[PDB]
């Protein structure tokens, strides 16, 4: 729940629990002045690992 | 104050320092490619 500017959504079928639901709903930006900061230092700095 | 080279092998050079290599997108690509026509092909059969 602490600010994750990369959270990743929940799709297909997994969006219909109430975990995903949460983690989906930690997203929506309210039109009250949004001030979450996206990231700045995000493509010098790439991890390949699979 | 009055005084007083063409090298396409480069766009691979810059996969490691802010990656750009361009062969890992054609590399991509050509994986998925074969991937649809084979799976269209065996869902058709």
């Amino acid at each position: 729940l602490s600010d994750n500017p990369q959270r990743q959504s929940v799709s297909g079928p997994l969006s219909s629990t109430v975990y995903g639901f949460v983690n989906n709903s930690m997203m929506v930006q309210l039109p009250g002045q949004p001030g979450i900061k996206p990231l700045t230092f995000a493509n010098l700095i790439n991890f390949k690992v699979d | 104050n009055r005084g007083g080279q063409a090298d396409p092998t480069k766009s691979l050079q810059a996969a490691g320092s802010s990656s750009s290599g361009v062969a890992k997108g054609a590399l991509t690509i050509l994986g998925g490619q074969i991937c649809m026509l084979g799976l269209q092909k065996q869902l058709q059969a």
